[PDB]
């Protein structure tokens, strides 16, 4: 594992890096997809006429 | 509007409204009752009008009259809009409570007339989901734009 992945041995202490994400998240960024989503309500109530 | 033209006594042993060959004068108006009681039509005759109507004036009546560039993309924003969907729903319930109510009453009174002796623009579909339309078109206009000003305006 010192030579497949890290974990190397340092002054008696194993090192991991961080695995974590960083959730770049706006969550407004649903605003076309969501006017969209409220155009096919108002179409499939009409236009069957 | 009306427009007329005064005819002659010379023929009165001939036909009065010397017309001929066509069959556009049963249109437009038959002589009413309150304008033959005077002159009609042994005076004076009836004459129709219908008007030059074009384009590049039809349009600049029409857009320039009604318009609203602007106005397209507002608000009216929420403290009327939301409190609007609470202006309807209310009496909908009440209204709802009504749709109940003929509904499960639903006995053979001979239900065709049964139906149609208490027509009174009422309950069962009439003050029914014409309130939903006004729900639907009012907050669907309103939540779509607001996403548009999103997208738009960074």
């Amino acid at each position: 594992y010192a030579k497949k992945r890290g974990w190397v041995l340092g002054p008696n202490n194993y090192y991991s890096f961080a695995s974590q994400q960083q959730k770049p998240e706006d969550t407004t960024i649903p605003s076309t997809e969501l006017a969209k989503q409220v155009i096919e309500y108002a179409r499939q109530l009409e236009m069957i006429v | 509007i009306d427009a007329f033209r005064l005819i002659n006594a010379n023929m009165m042993v001939l036909g009065h409204e010397p017309r001929q060959t066509t069959s556009n004068l049963g249109h437009l108006n038959k002589p009413s009752i309150q304008a033959l009681i005077h002159g009609l039509n042994r005076h004076y005759y009836s004459i129709t009008i219908n008007y030059r109507k074009n384009e590049l004036e039809q349009k600049m009546l029409l857009n320039l009259h009604k318009k609203s560039w602007m106005e397209g993309l507002t608000l009216q924003d929420y403290s009327e809009h939301c409190k609007h969907n609470e202006s309807v729903v209310k009496e909908m319930l009440e209204l709802a409570k009504n749709y109940n109510k003929a509904v499960e009453e639903e006995d053979k009174m001979t239900p065709e007339q049964l139906a149609i002796k208490n027509v009174g623009k009422q309950d069962p579909k009439r003050h029914l989901e014409e309130h939903v339309d006004v729900l639907m078109t009012s907050n669907i206009v309103q939540c779509l734009a607001a996403m548009l000003d999103t997208v738009v305006f960074k």
